[PDB]
């Protein structure tokens, strides 16, 4: 019964971790794309 | 000419980098404040050069080779052009003799040999400067022999360092007598992006002049990220379109022609050598970033100093997985090859 | 020769012509005497702002329907720097960002005009924030008090009640406004940037039903109009407000929401082909929001003791309070009230995060009664929240922690309240007294909110001298407190819980 | 003969002069705005020469209401600020106009703001430890008397509480003269500081310069160079030791970005100006303690989006002798002042300058907090109870050391109602030596918050 | 709009799929050579979506209800295309294969679906 | 993927304006006008048909890059092949 | 298998299956520990950790990296050795015996050195 409780707790802590990591990985997708577009367009406007 | 020195009327200089159909695009190598539109420019008739000689031993100099320690003018032996080609594949010889650093975690595990390049890459406040200054200090035991076939001369090239950090390095060398055989090239943080870009090349020219005369030389570049930032600033003011991460397209050719110019010559060229320790400061501890993976690929080995090993008492903080020297046990005395021969692989395991 | 050429060039009722137009920007030839940020007018009744003045043409951003613009139209000077009409006649009106009426209620009897880019009061003209802006939200006036001249950020997710908390704050002021004295008589501005037209209409109805349209003005830049109106809607809001502030009135500004101004200025700047910084915003988005929010201040008596209080709302992309615009505005304002959506869905409403919200003015602006009664509540709720995060998985619990955990649960049930119910400070202090002094310790967690609402109507009908004593003195004296504890005990007997029993 | 305005684009103004009458770089030009209620005399600074007798200028006031073709007069000198012993007591804007008495300082000696950094021959490195009486700072990041010191962190974590605390630790009792530079902080703090320094009666001994967030980027960058010109006068001419508090020096780089993109120079990484490290260098190197005279400088640095790899934080790290780094994560635990122990650093933390009995304790604390920060990946999933006893012993004192680096500061008294605390260095070293050895391992974690010293730890622990 | 205003009828406007209206707007803004914003969308986006969504509304006792199939790129609700779209809409009906496979027509998921008028 | 990468080369040499991931504006239309020619015809047009099996390559298994996102929206069905299953023995 | 013959193809695909299952388990093993796994999974991890090291070799050009001389392993002996490894016939050896070693005669000689 203590294992059940500690394992429910570990599952809910892992679900909050997958959420926080996903909300970080999306912010990094969006920054990577925007940096790539800034770098392309800055070159195209230099010409 | 392309890369001719211009002379502006304040006695300040510049370099002609762009030659357009109707104008010359120049970089000013000094106090730009004194420049006005419509004033005179004289050419110099000289491709970009610096004074050189053994008179530089013990001095602190601007990138143009003039002193800033205040101890009066330098009795320069000749000028040398900053962009002479590296010794070609036929002129070089194998690295075979050690550069003793006196640090166990380097000398046993990832040796440095005369004519190797070894990248001291790491994060802020991890020991990068401390390893290099300790290396320059250890050479005194050889210098006191007075023999040109074993004494090492040193150059320490401070790029973008603050002036009190350079003054701290200077007195930390004087405490160990290393200013008997060290030159400091100082482009402190105040100086315009021309000096901050140029400092590694004038270091390599002062070094090369002793190298081709059969002397052994050690160069420390501290640090090539501030040269790469200064060349980014120069290129963008000149309005060249940037490549990746807003760097100039040819930021690799900035560093390759700096670091390839240090090697061991054949005995047909006096058998001198130059050993390069470039430093790179990696932001957020990632080695897999643009500028560090260039310099990792140009140099012969890494001493990756990691902050989360430094904090846990492993000092000096060499990450033993990533760190390597690709010349390896060819650059060690026989006793050290017998004793330490597998130690990097045993620790990475 | 050259002096005759210069004399001629000086010799040049002036009219220009549009030489280029597109997407909400136009270029004008001529106008050799136009001021930078002069307000232009175009033939369709459309205005523009002369941002860029080149050697041979003027670049104008267009305000309103840029569809009516084409090459070869004439344009003329209005002779005014970028300004809006202003005066008391704006009270009870809905206006577009130019100050033209959009309600269709009639013309505006404007007093004068004011330029938008007039600099904020300097370090020597301001005074210390020292006077309560009562919001009427228990969750805010107990723990994150707002003083007049503060900027308090209402940062939250989408659909958490950010507009509802600000409409509550504007509705609360009616119990002050009925009094004639300009020292008590706060008046308000609500600027809607990028809101749906039905939301601005819903807010207009809610403010009429509560009587707040006596003293509010609404600036409307609904999501259908051009980016230029969305960019101006905050500045014109502050310029309607400042005229009252420098006359010694007290003003409240709600910016709803200041993120959709940043996403308009990103549009205008990228159409002007300026290069972006972080998150594709132009480099000066800090100088967009700070130039806006620094206008909010309390003036010194030498300048006439008025003040302007800012409640900028920010929408956060799934609670990433470390994003660029959130951290730019957290850096400007004097505090924040983070509205955590995880608590909103569990029915905690308003969903105030009591750990992350702060006031950096603090208890300088909170009345001595509230400061005494509520002053412990913040830390008591924060230690309850961690004790609840532990006890969700605790295999055995002690009688001290079990009592503290039950008090915490009844304080969380005490703080919530329904939409459009502002409570006066003389009722807020009694509502927090019930919790903090422990009088709720025998009432079940289902009944607490009905008990607190009913006791406030008991004390409103009979024993009114509790509220009169609190209002007339701003402190809760012992000779009133003994009557309060008596009336609570007399009411505890006559109350009944919806399940369980009667109580002590 | 004089120049004419010919282009205007926000705070950047182009002006055309006669063939031979072109001003030098950094000269101050006047221009008149005469619309109405908005009327004022502008100051422009020369930033570039564009050729054909044309120069590009940066405006120190909002250009709003400036019209093409107005006459501009060249003053033939750079922007100048009043300097002298009579500058102390008063409040100035960037141009050296006094806000407290508008006519004041007109008759004082005027120095140019644009000046070269001190000669390398005149530099010497400082080592003398400054004792602040804060536990985390005195233990792990010992500040240097005559050094350069800084406080990094994202928005809303503690710059202004901690800078007004450091004013109360140092400038309240310091024997020299202080300068304070508000470079683009919020105006309400400028007024709060101007009132507080009069209450504490420190104001007679300090000069304040202000350039708050309402001001256009041309002045919002020149404010730092203005305030620094009053400090380097007190250093060089009076021979006093000086304090130079700067808040917030990220806003100087940001104002440099906002003008650079209107000057039309190409954007660097994340849209900063090129020359960023050269503009930051040309400021920072002037703030140095030349041989025999000292300028203890303390700089707040903003970090946008908590992004500690951003080019503005990343360039300014090179110039600093001690760097306190604040963190969102540590602030979310309720730990005040919210210093990150592992990321923060001081260059004087070595056994030759601080002594072995300090250095051993400071290395033992770091090793413990590091081993905990490595276990955080497991702790987040499985809690404490999975760990081996050699780790679970360590984590149970790591969580106590982490909390015991908190302190109740004198600045926070106006919010918490708790009084402030100072602890001497010897009591700090003796406390963390006992915590790492284990002499407090049996006390509950909740006891350790916001204490101060060991006797207060005992007094608090007895009540729980 | 003609059926709402002139015929005086209630109307139900399906849109399938409102994401491709955002995408096609970004591609026209790129062909017009205008500088692209965050993650590459058109600088007009929050106005250009507004000029369509604000127009779907009731007036004078007659109404245009709308159903809008919305694609989410990478399944993240922070991306400007969904994050602009979900600012406008009042209700969210989600269909589930795990409910359809039980025979439960019309297969609306009762937990994942949501509405903002449920107060 | 190499169709798209060849069109991007042509378009950037012609100085046409770059969008996301440096592709020109019309790259959805490039793939769509190609693929939407696959159909089944009615009986009046002889009842013929054309069936398209486009292949694309995905960098590090991402499906949020510009070309994969365009073709996943244009096509009727999507057989995701994955290298992890290829190694584990599940071939194809 | 039409080109290399089925004996090579079976062994190559079995070695990859094992190393792929191991790379999937590393994230479990780093947190919950090898003691938590199924008996078949724990046996597979002990095979994989040996296979990874037996894919290392003392190259001739690595004389300056390792000091030891270099070695060449025939294709048939390579196949026989990995066939035995995947079927566990070396699971009784210490994990460090396989590292850098070359062929089966060298593997035996290093397992006798330990």
């Amino acid at each position: 019964a203590s294992r059940r409780r500690a394992m429910k707790s570990a599952t809910d802590n892992a679900d909050d971790l997958i959420k926080a990591l996903t909300l970080a990985a999306n912010r990094e997708r969006q920054a990577q794309i925007t940096q790539e577009i800034s770098e392309i367009v800055g070159g195209a406007n230099a010409l | 000419m392309t890369q001719e020195l211009l002379e502006f009327p304040g006695g300040v200089l510049g370099v002609a980098l762009n030659l357009d159909e109707h104008s010359v695009g120049a970089v000013i190598l000094g106090e730009f404040e004194k420049i006005e539109e419509g004033q005179q420019v004289k050419r110099t008739g000289e491709v970009l050069s610096v004074p050189v000689g053994d008179a530089f031993l013990g001095r602190v100099v601007n990138p143009l080779g003039q002193p800033i320690d205040g101890q009066g003018d330098i009795a320069a032996e000749t000028r040398r052009a900053l962009e002479l080609q590296a010794p070609s594949v036929v002129q070089r010889q194998s690295v075979s003799e050690p550069l003793q650093t006196g640090i166990k975690a380097i000398d046993a595990m990832t040796p440095i040999g005369r004519g190797q390049r070894q990248l001291i890459i790491g994060d802020r406040k991890t020991g990068k400067t401390a390893v290099c200054v300790d290396t320059i200090l250890n050479q005194r035991e050889a210098w006191l022999t007075g023999d040109p076939k074993q004494q090492v001369r040193c150059v320490y090239v401070a790029i973008g360092q603050k002036g009190t950090t350079i003054a701290s390095v200077k007195r930390a060398l004087e405490e160990g007598g290393a200013m008997e055989y060290t030159t400091i090239v100082a482009a402190p943080a105040s100086d315009a992006a021309g000096f901050k870009w140029l400092a590694p090349y004038t270091g390599s020219a002062i070094g090369q002049h002793w190298m081709y005369n059969g002397k052994h030389v050690l160069i420390v570049f501290d640090d090539l990220s501030k040269q790469a930032d200064a060349y980014r600033a120069i290129s963008l003011l000149l309005r060249r379109p940037p490549g990746r991460e807003a760097f100039p397209g040819d930021v690799f050719y900035l560093h390759s022609r700096l670091l390839e110019r240090c090697a061991k010559l054949s005995d047909e060229l006096g058998g001198g050598s130059m050993t390069g320790l470039p430093i790179i400061e990696t932001k957020a501890n990632d080695i897999s970033a643009f500028i560090p993976t260039n310099v990792i690929s140009i140099t012969d080995g890494q001493c990756f100093l990691e902050s989360d090993l430094f904090n846990q008492g492993v000092r000096p903080a060499i990450n033993v997985g990533v760190s390597v020297s690709r010349v390896g046990g060819a650059a060690q005395i026989k006793a050290m090859k017998e004793v330490a021969g597998s130690l990097r692989l045993d620790l990475s395991q | 020769i050259e002096g005759a050429i210069e004399d001629y060039v000086s010799s040049f009722e002036e009219i220009g012509t549009v030489i280029d137009a597109g997407d909400g920007i136009a270029h004008v030839e001529g106008l050799p005497s136009v001021m930078t940020q002069e307000l232009l007018e175009f033939p369709g009744g459309v205005l523009g702002v002369a941002l860029n003045l080149d050697e041979h043409s003027v670049g104008a951003v267009i305000l309103g329907e840029f569809e009516k613009i084409e090459e070869g139209q004439q344009v003329k000077r209005t002779g005014e720097v970028l300004s809006v009409p202003v005066g008391d006649a704006f009270l009870g009106r809905v206006v577009n960002p130019l100050g033209q009426p959009i309600d269709g209620q009639g013309d505006i009897a404007a007093e004068t005009r004011r330029a938008l880019e007039l600099q904020a009061p300097s370090v020597v003209q301001r005074q210390s924030v020292s006077e309560p802006l009562q919001t009427g939200i228990k969750a805010i006036d107990a723990m994150t008090p707002i003083g007049r001249g503060q900027r308090q950020l209402i940062i939250g997710d989408r659909k958490t009640g950010k507009t509802a908390v600000c409409v509550d704050t504007i509705l609360n002021q009616r119990e002050a406004w009925l009094t004639g004295d300009p020292k008590q008589q706060v008046r308000c501005v609500y600027v809607a940037i990028g809101q749906k037209g039905t939301t601005i209409a819903s807010v207009k109805r809610a403010l009429e039903e509560g009587g707040a349209m006596e003293y509010t003005t609404i600036v409307a830049a609904p999501a259908s109009d051009a980016a230029g109106f969305k960019w101006l809607a905050p500045y014109t809001g502050s310029a309607i407000g400042q005229h009252w502030m420098y006359n010694g009135k007290h003003v409240l500004i709600v910016f709803d929401d200041l993120s959709k101004q940043a996403d308009a200025y990103r549009a205008i700047s990228l159409l002007l082909r300026r290069p972006p910084g972080r998150e594709a915003f132009p480099g000066d988005v800090f100088y967009l929001h700070s130039r806006l929010l620094e206008r909010c201040a309390k003036l010194s008596d030498e300048l006439g003791g008025g003040s302007m209080t800012g409640l900028p709302i920010i929408e956060t992309k799934a609670n990433d309070i470390s994003a660029f615009i959130p951290t730019n505005v957290i850096s400007i304002t004097d505090g924040q009230c983070f509205l955590e959506s995880d608590l909103f869905n569990q029915g905690v409403r308003p969903a105030i995060n009591v750990g992350v919200s702060v006031s950096r003015v603090g208890g300088a602006a909170q009345i001595k009664a509230m400061k005494e009664v509520a002053g412990s509540l913040r830390l008591d709720l924060s230690q309850y929240r961690e004790l609840e995060a532990f006890a969700a998985f605790a295999s055995d619990l002690d009688a001290a922690s079990k009592a503290q955990l039950d008090r915490g649960a009844r304080l969380v049930e005490l703080l919530k309240q329904p939409q459009y119910s502002p409570l006066a400070v003389e009722e807020q202090v009694v509502a927090i007294f019930l919790g903090t002094q422990g009088h709720l310790d025998s009432v079940p967690v289902e009944d607490v909110q009905r008990f607190e609402s009913e006791l406030l109507e008991h004390v409103k009908a009979s024993h009114s001298d509790i509220f009169d004593g609190i209002r007339e003195t701003k402190k809760l004296s012992e000779e009133a407190e003994e009557k309060l504890v008596s009336v609570i005990n007399e009411f505890k007997k006559g109350f009944q819980a919806s399940d369980g029993s009667s109580v002590v | 003969t004089a120049g004419r305005v010919v282009r205007i684009t926000g705070p950047v103004v182009d002006v055309e002069f006669p063939r031979g009458s072109v001003p030098e770089l950094f000269n101050a030009l006047h221009a008149e705005i005469t619309f109405g209620a908005l009327a004022k005399t502008l100051t422009l600074e020369v930033a570039q020469h564009l050729g054909d007798s044309l120069v590009r200028c940066i405006s120190m006031q909002p250009t709003d209401g400036l019209v093409r073709g107005v006459e501009v007069t060249d003053t033939g000198a750079s922007i100048s600020v009043p300097v002298g012993d009579g500058v102390k007591g008063h409040v100035f804007n960037a141009l050296g106009d006094c806000l407290d008495d508008p006519g004041y300082g007109k008759d004082f000696e005027h120095w140019s703001i644009h000046r070269k950094p001190p000669a390398f021959s005149d530099l010497e490195p400082r080592t003398e430890m400054l004792e602040t009486g804060l536990k985390v700072v005195d233990l792990l990041t010992p500040y240097v008397r005559g050094g350069k010191i800084a406080l990094f962190g994202g928005a809303g974590v503690g710059k202004t509480v901690l800078i007004q605390e450091m004013i109360n630790r140092i400038a309240r009792n310091f024997g020299g003269t202080s300068v304070f530079a508000g470079v683009g902080e919020r105006t309400r703090e400028g007024n709060d500081l101007w009132v507080e320094l009069a209450d504490a009666n420190v104001l007679k001994d300090t000069a304040l310069v202000f350039g708050q967030m309402d001001e256009p980027p041309g002045t919002r960058m020149r404010v730092a160079l203005s305030a620094l010109t009053m400090a380097e006068f007190f250093r060089d001419e009076q021979g006093q030791d000086v304090l130079l508090f700067i808040d917030n020096i990220f806003r100087f780089t940001q104002a440099g970005s906002e003008v650079s993109t209107l000057l039309g120079r190409m954007p660097s990484a994340v849209g900063y100006q090129p020359t960023l490290a050269d503009e930051m260098g040309e400021l920072q190197e002037r703030i140095t303690s030349t041989r025999g005279r000292s300028i203890t400088s303390m700089q707040a640095v903003y970090v946008p989006a908590d992004d500690y790899t951003d080019p503005a934080p990343a360039t300014t790290f090179a110039h600093l002798d001690a760097t306190t780094e604040l963190s969102r994560a540590v602030f979310s635990k309720g730990i005040f002042p919210a210093v990150d122990p592992l990321a923060s650093s001081s260059t004087i933390l070595d056994p030759a300058i601080v002594g072995d009995e300090h250095y051993r304790v400071a290395q033992e604390v770091i090793r413990i907090l590091q081993r905990y920060k490595d276990l955080q990946d497991i702790i987040a999933i499985l809690g404490i109870d999975e760990l081996s006893e050699e780790d679970k012993q360590l984590v149970n004192r790591a969580r106590r050391i982490e909390r015991f680096l908190s302190q109740n500061m004198m600045a926070a008294e106006q919010f918490t109602g708790q009084p402030g605390s100072t602890v001497p260095l010897k009591e700090t070293i003796e406390a963390f030596d006992k915590l790492t050895k284990g002499e407090f391992d049996h006390l509950p974690e909740q006891a350790f918050f916001l204490i101060g010293g060991l006797d207060d730890l005992a007094k608090k622990a007895e009540s729980l």
